[PDB]
């Protein structure tokens, strides 16, 4: 079963990162499509995907288990636009 | 529609498995 979880983190704007987007199955690979199209960075982390598909719905602000893993995703992601 | 393409355009990381 696939699975894709899409992380929105902008300072000013989220207080904490949010989960906008999820899949699984078909969803999942189109998710992944459109990351490719929009250059969007995508990481293959099987253990944190499932619990991260499990936890946070769409729409929900991550929670205190997930803080520092998907800080460290941000700190590689990030596009520092230089 | 095209929600979901506006977010993916705009999102900072995706996970996957």
């Amino acid at each position: 079963t696939h699975i894709a979880i899409c992380l929105y983190y902008k300072l000013g704007e989220t207080p904490l990162p949010l989960v906008i987007e999820t899949g699984k199955d078909a969803k999942a690979l189109q998710i992944i499509k459109l990351a490719e199209l929009y250059d969007i960075p995508v990481i293959e982390d099987i253990p944190l995907a499932r619990s991260l598909y499990k936890n946070i719905h769409k729409g929900q602000y991550i929670t205190e288990d997930f803080f520092e893993p998907v800080a460290q995703l941000i700190r590689i992601a990030i596009d520092l636009d230089y | 529609s095209g929600s979901l393409a506006n977010n993916i355009k705009k999102s900072t990381v995706i996970v996957k498995n």
